[PDB]
């Protein structure tokens, strides 16, 4: 989904614009729209305050949301004078549903004053719009009056359309808030529509029956969903009952042909509001749809043992087996995770349907968040693929972002499903469009898998210098779907030793461009081939004191950022599982054993010629050191020899064949002064070394009596990297 | 080796005193020839210095007022005491140690707030809640003396689904359609603030009457939230243990129920009780969830108790398991079931020491002797004790230098026990022989023997006037 720049819709301030959302696809034209319900909006109706609106928002390039005029009349008057009806503060637009060219908008809080007595009953009413017609459907406005009947039914609190266009209403208030489910065909509603009679009945309506007083205050119909669970092509009704089972909550599935109960799924914790929202869709790739139940107020025990309110979603897979198969829990307190659920369809087109879940108080600043959970074989993933949060700044009132959701429909026809998120706290709705997914993998290989430290058979171009250059190659291949153009564009970066952090010596270069790193722009035919290229590199001789470790060949690739967007106006995205980062180790061999891991060892000794020195004037001094090596050769060896403060180093003895040709550059950063001599070129196993260092002594007074030396030597490789300390002394005579 | 007192070549009792509090000076004229004047007291005694002629009487501390602590909190004929008072004497750079104990005699403070359901379904339970309220005040007074008790009432949100609004008469008389009379409905009203006048509580409780609404569940949890967070309106005492008793005979509304009435705003968990003592945000905020209630209850340290009828005891038992620390009792004619819970809360109801008016140059150290005679170094507090338990502490004191003031005092202060451990401090930084110029100890006189230096007059100089400027050549 595109989070960087979604499309946002704004309604009148304070309207609750965004309380309900849905897609609209009429048959009269190819035009695409979005329906947003605004239950608190003021209307044109005479003598009605905050009657509610439903606003039509086209997907055109230049558009503003426009209210749908379902009903312009004010409240009906009874015989004589007083009003029959109370349309003020009816929540028209609290629920909005659509089925091709049909729209169902409901006002759960609509009241009416019956005949036979002065009452005020929130029966609730729905308006059903067709391509031409607009009809009223208020099945709970009946002759059964009062809370003992259907007076407080609030029909239309939750609604949905069956695939064959049946209207489904849930009224939580019928029969002392037992709740009720009511449904009719669009044909039945239109056939029996007589606007001049308030208590009209639909002759083939399906409704749940009144039950015992034991079941009061259950709120059956708080939320509804449709799916096939009996297996005969007629969608069944899924209804939430968040206060039943003595407040544990439960969800019923009713046969779509006769309203008889099929299955019950019960919450695990009282007051969790198990059933606040429900959804039905197959997620594990079978033919059979599965059930989702939200419990926004679920509490789970924290580390210290106290209960923490995070919310939870229950998943029931079907072939339906009573006990839930997997759960998703919120990670933040009072987030109300699971307040909304929406099937996304096959969001990533990988072959399994995905779900979207909302927490109207999750995220930073508690603005609310929507979590995308990808489906797959054996159900939903334990972790979300994406998080959506309101990008507008938080304010005093919550945005309630993610309160309402709808997906599984394609708006721009780019081939991927899109999503609608409503935030009625700011009077906004926001549109997220799915971007094309590009799945790719790469290759990285070297012909001389092991690099020789001294082969140097390869010459530089037009230059006398010869180096141990080697041949390397890399590959990249991609696949895509949707309207994704087949000419994909990638950028790949090659690096030889980028892991040499903290400014460590760069040690290798590419032959062309003579640089350690190189960036290559690439273009690939989607799924058309696997493409490879070759390169030449060489080490830069060998001015690096890092032969202890191999070269860290490295590469990374990303989609060509600056490429033009597609026709629909979006840029593709790499699949999350792709290995955008890849590396291999190139080993270095001088003579480091048949196993390529040599095991060095070091021996050393020290002596001095003029072991007696005078005081009061400059006197010469010399130090003699010898080293013996063990193992498969040695390199990087260094004389770490400390020297006193009262003498200065005046060079090694280069002018005798009996002594090794060392090179020295002494350092005096601290009182632990060092002579710092290199032992020269690499040497083979069993080699012996002898050297002599000259010094000048500048003792000023007889307070001192001797001078002392301490030394150490480095190893060939990581094993026994530095030798123990050895010491020597020189005496002062007088 | 030899001690500091002798090795420093002390010349006078003033310098001997200044060197260290452990040093002593012998003022006796009979001291043997050559013996040092400044030395440890045992060495002076070995040299036959008269004990009373030695300038070092050991530092000491002793009582000043030591009334024994009380054993019963009733205070039959005198004010109780729970701490006693001492005086201290010090040398320069001196230190001393001592100990003290405290006891919890007086009864713990307790606050009980009573929430009454006044729904019409409570009409036949009205006597039971009135009876229970009376015996809460009465029976608690036999456990603690300083009780504070108040009460409030709730019915439900006064909005369309719950409230009768159909005929204009129904607003004034919710029982109109039954052709009888009852009071107008209300969300939650605070009636009586926490007070010790139990007789006032009984009279106000017995004059309450039921209102009426439509749906069985009530808005009791709105009252629990407001009683918890409106501390200044309710009057919760910052130091008392807080008990909240909740009564009802029906199930309860919870968060997300307000959506039916058009209420979607979450409960803020803040005080919304005005001067009319009514919950003003009743019709605009949703009911609180169990998670939010548990947060505020723990934050305000309030122990909630449910006193509910049998038919809903299981429903609230499950709620209690999700609100840690709360308990449930059965509401009936016999109120003994719920009274036991109040007894239990009191049966499971702490001291720390402050220091005030400490001198500018005196310091302290503390250690604790907690329950079971366990000793903890550095601690100055003890927890977990009940009424009648006694705990003890030990204190070490030290000074640096010596002030010119002869006497000053400070005190230690336990939290809330009303008593003060006033300690008096005196300083004895002087020598007896120093009470009373032209001393023969100087070179042929010409000097005053004070502070260990003669301070010679004209024509002489040195520690003891041993030199003259004409002989004290610069070379
Ligand atoms: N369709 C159905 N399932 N009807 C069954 C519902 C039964 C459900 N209860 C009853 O009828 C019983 C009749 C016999 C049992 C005594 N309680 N009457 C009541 O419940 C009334 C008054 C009363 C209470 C207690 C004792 C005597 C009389 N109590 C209420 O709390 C009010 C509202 C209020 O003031 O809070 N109404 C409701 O709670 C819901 N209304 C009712 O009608």
């Amino acid at each position: 989904l595109d989070v960087d720049s979604p499309a946002e819709y704004s309604g009148p301030e304070g309207s609750y614009f965004g309380f309900a959302v849905d897609f609209f696809v009429p048959s009269a034209s190819s035009r695409m729209f979005l329906l947003v319900g605004a239950p608190k909006a003021n209307t044109t109706q005479p003598g009605i305050v905050e009657g509610g609106q439903v606003l039509k928002c086209d997907w055109s390039s230049t558009r503003r949301c426009q209210p749908i005029e379902f009903d312009a009349t004010g409240n009906r008057d009874y015989a004589k004078d007083d009003p029959l009806e109370f349309k003020s503060h009816q929540w028209f637009g609290a629920s909005v549903r659509s089925k091709q060219d049909k729209i169902l908008a409901c006002a759960p809080l609509y009241h009416w004053r019956t005949e036979m007595k002065q009452e005020r009953e929130p029966v609730g009413t729905c308006f059903l719009q067709d391509g031409t017609k607009t009809v009223e459907y208020a099945p709970c406005r009946s002759q059964d009056i009062d809370a003992d009947g259907q007076g407080f039914c609030q029909g239309g609190f939750s609604i949905d359309f069956t695939k064959a266009d049946r209207v489904l209403l849930g009224g939580p208030g019928s029969f002392y808030w037992q709740g009720q489910l009511i449904s009719d065909q669009v044909a039945e509603i239109v056939s029996k529509y007589d606007p001049n009679v308030y208590s009209i009945k639909y002759n083939n309506q399906l409704a749940t029956r009144t039950a015992q007083a034991i079941f009061d205050d259950s709120y059956l119909g708080y939320s509804v969903a449709v799916g096939d669970f009996n297996g005969d092509g007629i969608d069944d009704f899924v209804s939430g009952v968040p206060r039943a089972a003595r407040t544990l909550g439960m969800v019923y599935i009713y046969d779509g042909k006769n309203m008889s109960s099929l299955y019950n799924f019960t919450g695990e914790q009282m007051a969790a509001y198990f059933g606040f929202s429900v959804a039905a869709t197959d997620i594990n790739g079978d033919d059979y749809a599965d059930v989702f139940i939200g419990a926004p107020l679920f509490m789970d025990r924290g580390s210290d043992g106290k209960l923490q309110e995070v919310g939870q979603v229950s998943v029931s897979l079907q072939r339906s087996g009573d006990f839930q198969t997997t759960k998703l829990n919120g990670f933040e307190v009072f987030a109300r995770f699971g307040s909304a659920i929406a099937p996304l369809g096959d969001l990533d087109q990988d072959g399994f349907n995905d779900i979207a879940i909302a927490a109207p108080y999750g995220g930073e600043d508690k603005k609310g968040i929507v979590y995308i959970f990808n489906g797959r074989s054996t159900g939903l993933n334990a972790v979300p693929s994406q998080i959506l949060e309101g990008q507008w700044a938080a304010r005093s009132m919550p945005p309630s972002f993610g309160y309402s959701m709808k997906g599984a429909t394609d708006i721009d026809k780019n081939g991927y499903p899109d999503l609608i998120v409503g935030a009625f706290g700011v009077d906004r709705a926001i549109l997220y469009r799915a971007r094309p997914v590009i799945t790719v993998n790469a290759g990285l290989e070297v012909y001389p898998s092991i690099l020789n430290q001294d082969n140097k058979t390869c010459s530089l171009p037009g230059t006398a210098l010869k180096v141990s250059c080697f041949n390397v190659r890399f590959c990249l291949k991609a696949d895509g779907k949707g309207v994704l153009p087949r000419k994909l564009n990638f950028q790949v970066e090659l690096l030889l030793d980028k892991l040499k952090q903290k400014g460590a010596i760069r040690r290798a270069l590419f032959l062309y461009s003579r640089s350690p790193s190189h960036s290559k722009n690439m273009t690939i035919s989607r799924g058309g081939l696997m493409q490879c290229e070759e390169l030449i590199a060489y080490l830069r001789e060998s001015e690096f004191r890092d032969k202890l470790t191999p070269i860290t060949i490295f590469m990374e690739y990303r989609l060509d950022y600056r490429t033009a967007a597609d026709t629909t106006g979006l840029q593709p995205i790499l699949n999350q599982f792709t290995p955008a980062n890849i590396s291999r180790q190139a080993h270095i061999l001088l003579d480091c054993g048949e196993d390529n891991v040599c095991k060095p060892k070091l021996e050393v000794s020290v002596d001095s010629d003029q072991k007696k020195i005078y005081i009061g004037d400059d006197n010469p001094l010399t130090l003699i050191v010898k080293a013996q090596n063990q193992g498969e050769g040695a390199y990087e060896a260094e004389l770490i020899v400390s020297i006193p403060l009262q003498a200065d180093f005046i060079g090694v003895v280069r002018n005798n064949e009996a002594l090794a040709r060392l090179s020295c550059a002494f350092k005096t950063e601290n009182q632990t002064r060092q002579v710092v001599c290199d032992l020269g070129n690499p040497m083979k196993a069993g080699t012996q070394l002898l050297a002599g260092l000259r010094f000048s002594v500048h003792q000023q007074s007889e307070m001192d009596t001797s001078v002392k030396f301490d030394l150490q030597i480095q190893s060939s490789n990581l094993f026994d990297k530095v030798s123990p300390v050895v010491s020597h002394k020189v005496d002062l005579a007088v | 080796g030899p001690n500091i007192c002798t090795t420093r070549g002390v010349s006078s009792c003033q310098q001997c005193l200044a060197v260290s509090p452990m040093c002593a000076w012998c003022s006796d004229e009979a001291l043997p020839l050559g013996s040092p004047r400044c030395d440890l007291k045992e060495n002076l005694l070995k040299d036959n210095c008269a004990p009373e002629s030695i300038e070092f009487p050991v530092s000491e501390a002793r009582v000043l007022e030591d009334r024994p602590l009380s054993d019963k909190g009733s205070g039959d004929s005198s004010q109780v005491t729970q701490v006693q008072r001492i005086a201290l004497r010090l040398r320069p750079d001196d230190s001393k140690n001592f100990s003290i104990q405290v006891r919890q005699v007086e009864d713990y403070p307790v606050d009980i707030y009573y929430l009454m359901d006044l729904s019409y379904s409570m009409k036949d339970d009205l006597w039971s809640i009135q009876n229970l309220g009376t015996k809460l005040a009465t029976q608690m007074r036999k456990l603690t003396s300083n009780l504070r008790i108040g009460f409030g009432a709730f019915v439900d949100k006064p909005v369309s689904p719950y409230m009768y609004i159909s005929p204009p008469e129904a607003l004034e008389n919710p029982c109109y359609d039954m052709k009888t009379t009852c009071l107008p409905m209300f969300g939650y009203k605070h009636v009586l603030t926490l007070t010790d006048q139990v007789t006032r509580f009984n009279e106000e409780v017995k004059k309450q009457s039921v209102s009426r609404n439509r749906d069985a569940p009530e808005g009791g949890f709105d009252a629990i939230m407001q009683a918890t967070v409106c501390d200044e309106k309710i009057g919760w005492r910052n130091d008392a243990s807080h008990l909240l008793v909740f009564t009802t005979d029906a199930k309860t509304h919870i968060a997300l129920d307000g959506r039916l009435a058009g209420i979607v705003q979450p409960n803020d968990g803040q005080c919304h009780v005005g001067s009319d003592n009514h919950y003003s945000a009743s019709t605009t905020m949703d009911y609180p969830s169990l998670g939010l209630m548990t947060e505020k209850l723990s934050q305000k340290n309030i122990n909630l108790i449910f006193a509910v009828t049998e038919n809903v005891v299981n429903l609230y038992q499950n709620y209690s398991e999700l609100i840690p620390g709360t308990t449930v009792g059965v509401l009936s004619m016999d109120s003994s079931n719920v009274l036991q819970l109040i007894v239990d809360a009191y049966g499971k109801i702490k001291v720390e020491l402050e220091v005030r008016d400490l001198p500018e140059e005196l310091s302290l150290s503390f250690n604790a002797t907690c329950l079971n005679n366990e000793v903890i170094p550095g601690l100055k507090s003890c927890m977990g004790l009940k009424i009648g338990d006694t705990v003890s502490f030990s204190i070490e004191a030290k000074v640096r230098g010596c002030p010119q003031e002869k006497e000053k005092s400070f005190t230690i202060k336990p939290v809330g026990f009303k008593d003060s451990l006033i300690v008096q401090v005196t300083f004895d930084c002087d020598c007896a022989c120093q009470a009373q110029p032209n001393s023969h100890r100087c070179n042929n006189g010409n000097g005053t023997f004070e502070c260990g230096v003669c301070r010679c007059g004209p024509g002489w100089l040195g520690s003891q006037c041993e030199c003259s400027e004409e002989d004290y050549r610069p070379s």
